[PDB]
């Protein structure tokens, strides 16, 4: 589970993301599409071209949800319930894909936060994304 | 692997900029910190109790350099990883008893380290080329398990 | 795949005893039941609301037989699953948008169905050979994804 | 998240295992070692040969813990705390392996409980093994 230190690490790192969350969300998606092409099977309805407005739009949504999990770090299961239901019942994304997005979110942060992306922070963010993934897949 | 000519150039160009000693120590240390279960193989290394303990451990740094050194050699034989890594594959299985999943974990940590170090230069497509590379190495290292 | 003549014989001989009709319908139905999210591609099939409803659905049964059929034909090209499934791989990617992870789930369901069916006959060594086959098939089907 | 039906299904199926649980424990390991040879990396001190007393004994051990878990289907986290500890802090098995043992256990049950291994029971057992795996890797 997330320890007090993990929580501080996540609020601190995400804190720095600030207003770039949206842009970082878009970039993590693009990285995922390029490195793990099989993930594209979930977005047949999207223009996945470089700088697609759909991706940009989608990136913001994902980043807003993560921002929302950080804001409710002590009540994630409830803060994300709706999203959990959506993914379990309508999107039906195979569980393994969550780990791929997580990984690409970690890469994006690393690439953008050189000073804050320390080993300890890296570890905390990894556990954080695993927890968010667990919640989103809880109702499957 | 399946590296387009242009993916092979991108892989090679960046790798030229890497300080293998340093990246080696960083990647290995980070692995033992992010996935602490991986510490099972290094109890003779000493204190791995905290992140500073790991990151600064002279034995972790030396080992990482060894591992990344073997990896850099792999990058010059991208055509024959399986051949390149065969004796190492045999050793990890038969002598070390290292679960091959550790090789994929290391692969992912390495990609985060390259992202960390190169910033914007580690573009989405440069990452896609490295992803193929780390997978190939992990696969080559697991090829002789039985 | 990388099947030993002995492992090849074991697959081949058990298969000759398989009623593709029944096995195909049960493998596909079990999949929809055990991993409910796989139902996302079969909304047009009808009522999948219950195990009873899935197991009974004729559209499910007939799709199962079509799947096992193609699978069945692939065991005849065990030296080239890749070339045997190239067109089917493109189709699942380009037309059906099926995540290849599904190919793995089915494989494993398939193995449970064979065990279910052959009890005694489905020995550890025979399962090992089948596991290599379902993995090879999933890999060949995923091969043309881009 | 095991539903009441699931707990019922699991209690029933396991109920039939009865005196054979140890033997099934052993056979599942044997299938795992053969099917997923990478799992052997965790047992270098064992004789992995067919009918090895070490595997047999360990099979019993595994079976008993599964039995204890069916019995405490409602309080798993608690009935398996010590085992959670041992795996997280001592054994340190990579989490991917839990899915390989679970699969082999299903196969084993299938092969020996034809009548009882219905689609609905199969679904229930899968979720149970997943639940058990989660608990066992919860303190990593
Ligand atoms: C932990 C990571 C994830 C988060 C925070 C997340 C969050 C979201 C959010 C906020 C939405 C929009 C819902 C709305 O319209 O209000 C969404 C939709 C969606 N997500 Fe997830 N998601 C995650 C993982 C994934 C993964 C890994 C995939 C597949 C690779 C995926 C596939 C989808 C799809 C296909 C949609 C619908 C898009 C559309 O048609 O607009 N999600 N997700
Ligand atoms: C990119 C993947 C890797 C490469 C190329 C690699 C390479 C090497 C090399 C060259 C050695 C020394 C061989 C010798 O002693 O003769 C070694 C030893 C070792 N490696 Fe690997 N390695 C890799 C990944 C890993 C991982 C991920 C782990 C564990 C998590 C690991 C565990 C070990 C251990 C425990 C030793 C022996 C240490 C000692 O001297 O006591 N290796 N590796
Ligand atoms: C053993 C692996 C599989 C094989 C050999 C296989 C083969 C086939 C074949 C031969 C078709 C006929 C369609 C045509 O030719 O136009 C088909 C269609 C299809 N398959 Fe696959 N399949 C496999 C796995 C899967 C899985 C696991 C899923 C989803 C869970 C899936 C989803 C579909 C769908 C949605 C269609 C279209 C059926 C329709 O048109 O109603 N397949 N497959
Ligand atoms: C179904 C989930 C599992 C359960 C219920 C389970 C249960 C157990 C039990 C009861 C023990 C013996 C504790 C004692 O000696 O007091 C044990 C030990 C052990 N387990 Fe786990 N186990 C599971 C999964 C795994 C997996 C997947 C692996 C590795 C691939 C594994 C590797 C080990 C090892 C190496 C030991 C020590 C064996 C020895 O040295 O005697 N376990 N486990």
């Amino acid at each position: 589970v997330l320890s007090p230190a993990d929580k501080t690490n996540v609020k601190a790192a995400w804190g720095k993301v600030g207003a770039h969350a949206g842009e970082y969300g878009a970039e993590a998606l693009e990285r995922m599409f390029l490195s793990f092409p099989t993930t594209k099977t979930y977005f047949p309805h999207f223009d996945l071209s470089h700088g697609s407005a759909q991706v940009k739009g989608h990136g913001k949504k994902v980043a807003d949800a993560l921002t929302n999990a950080v804001a409710h770090v002590d009540d994630m299961p409830n803060a994300l319930s709706a999203l959990s239901d959506l993914h379990a019942h309508k999107l039906r994304v195979d569980p393994v894909n969550f780990k791929l997005l997580s990984h690409c979110l970690l890469v994006t942060l690393a690439a953008h936060l050189p000073a804050e992306f320390t080993p300890a922070v890296h570890a905390s963010l990894d556990k954080f994304l695993a927890s968010v993934s667990t919640v989103l897949t809880s109702k499957y | 692997v399946h590296l387009t000519p242009e993916e092979k150039s991108a892989v090679t160009a960046l790798w030229g900029k890497v300080n293998v000693d340093e990246v080696g120590g960083e990647a290995l240390g980070r692995l033992l910190v992010v996935y602490p279960w991986t510490q099972r193989f290094f109890e003779s290394f000493g204190d791995l109790s905290t992140p500073d303990a790991v990151m600064g451990n002279p034995k972790v740094k030396a080992h990482g350099k060894k591992v990344l050194g073997a990896f850099s050699d792999g990058l010059a034989h991208l055509d024959n990883l399986k051949g390149t890594f065969a004796t190492l594959s045999e050793l990890h299985c038969d002598k070390l008893h290292v679960d091959p999943e550790n090789f994929r974990l290391l692969g992912n940590v390495l990609v985060c380290v390259l992202a960390h170090h190169f910033g914007k230069e580690f573009t989405p497509p440069v990452q896609a080329a490295y992803q193929k590379v780390v997978a190939g190495v992990a696969n080559a290292l697991a090829h002789k398990y039985h």
